[PDB]
């Protein structure tokens, strides 16, 4: 199906307590492959997945070499947003960005992303062209121009078109036994009596990946999304997902309600219901 | 493989 | 700067069985800021030495970690999540139920 790379940092100031933290992930869909932290007592960009450890040291050195450098420039934009915001040098502050790649089945670009925040609002986006940008605020405006005049996006356009999709490419192709599997959940139903009047039915999916999935309970054939409870997709540990959802429902009604399961694992949407 | 983009600061 | 406070899930990986190890989870997301402290406890003691995944983040910002350890679920042994964060004003403990 349709894939995608992301990576992922985090740069945490501290004042007081040294310079600012530098936390980096990189993902294929659901799947962490390298991590960086510049805490670790030997800061590398480390494996996280089987199928990255065949790089040889040149890829491990350059991946080390541009996180190190990378660490230095969010250092330097915490520096910059606390001009941008008129902010004191005694809080602590966090810049986070994601960038990457979505590909289709063939393997050609869908689209690509960059877009990062401050303080956990957005701050400045490329557009979907991979040619203008979206601040969200007068200071991202500022930041805007200075990239505008540098000719940042057609730079990050030549990564997102070119070395993002091959990169991802190759590592579809060496991590195909586990990026190109799709586990289907298991399934079930599970009733527990609240009082003599009502019951909640919850429904269960295990097992599955990747994370993307759709339950919803339904009664007399349609949706309750208003009264049904949803817990976040949850990782397992051991590369699945798990989720579950729950109605309460009136004693002898049970049988009106049906849980409906799609994820891309499953050929056909599953329908399932209590089973006494 | 990350993106190396030297000497772009906000 | 506005905050957002963990939601926090405890479950374990595999379904629960008395005397067959397993791994217990304390999922915390939908945070901000990153900071976050997270002990799993067993009969209300801290467990030593547990794991816990490389911070990242969701697309509004919030973060994530999976906190975990191997463990043997009994009848007998209950086991918990610690969750801290500067939203809180103290720490919030949620048990661990078979059923959730």
């Amino acid at each position: 199906g349709s894939h995608s790379m992301r990576y992922f940092y985090t740069a945490m100031s501290r004042p007081g307590r040294g310079e600012p933290r530098f936390i980096a992930v990189g993902y294929v869909d659901d799947t962490q492959f390298v991590r960086f932290d510049s805490d670790a007592a030997s800061p590398r960009m480390a494996p996280r997945a089987p199928w990255i450890e065949q790089e040889g040291p040149e890829y491990w050195d350059g991946e080390t070499r541009n996180m190190k450098a990378s660490a230095q420039t969010y250092r330097e934009n915490l520096r910059i947003a606390l001009r941008y915001y008129n902010q004191s040098e005694a809080g602590s502050h966090i810049i986070q960005v994601m960038y990457g790649c979505d590909v289709g089945p063939d393997g050609r670009l869908l689209r690509g992303h960059d877009q990062s925040a401050y303080d956990g609002k957005d701050y400045i986006a490329l557009n979907e062209d991979l040619s203008s940008w979206t601040a969200a605020d007068t200071a991202a405006q500022i930041t805007q121009r200075k990239w505008e005049a540098a000719r940042v996006a057609e730079q990050l356009r030549a990564y997102l078109e070119g070395l993002c999709v091959e990169w991802l490419r190759r590592y579809l192709e060496n991590g195909k036994e586990t990026l190109q599997r799709a586990d289907p959940p298991k399934t079930h139903v599970t009733h527990h009596p609240i009082s003599d009047h009502e019951a909640t039915l919850r429904c269960w999916a295990l097992g599955f990946y990747p994370a993307e999935i759709t339950l919803t309970w339904q009664r007399d054939g349609e949706d309750q999304t208003q009264d049904t409870e949803l817990v976040e997709t949850r990782p397992a540990g051991d590369r699945t997902f798990q989720k579950w959802a729950a109605v309460v429902v009136p004693s002898g009604e049970e049988q009106r309600y049906t849980c409906h399961v799609q994820h891309e694992g499953l050929p056909k949407p599953l329908t399932l219901r209590w089973e006494p | 493989a990350s993106l190396n983009l030297p000497a772009v600061s906000w | 700067m506005i905050q957002r406070t963990p939601k926090i899930q405890v479950y374990s990986r595999h379904p629960a069985e008395n005397g067959k190890s397993n791994f217990l989870n304390c999922y915390v997301s939908g945070f901000h800021p990153s900071d976050i402290e997270v002990d799993l406890l067993k009969n209300g003691e801290r467990i030593e030495k547990v794991e816990h995944s490389d911070l990242s983040f969701s697309k509004d910002w919030s973060f994530y970690l999976l906190y975990y350890t191997e463990f043997t679920p009994t009848e007998k042994d209950e086991y918990a999540c610690r969750v801290n964060h500067v939203t809180l004003s103290q720490p919030k403990i949620v048990k661990w139920d078979r059923d959730m």
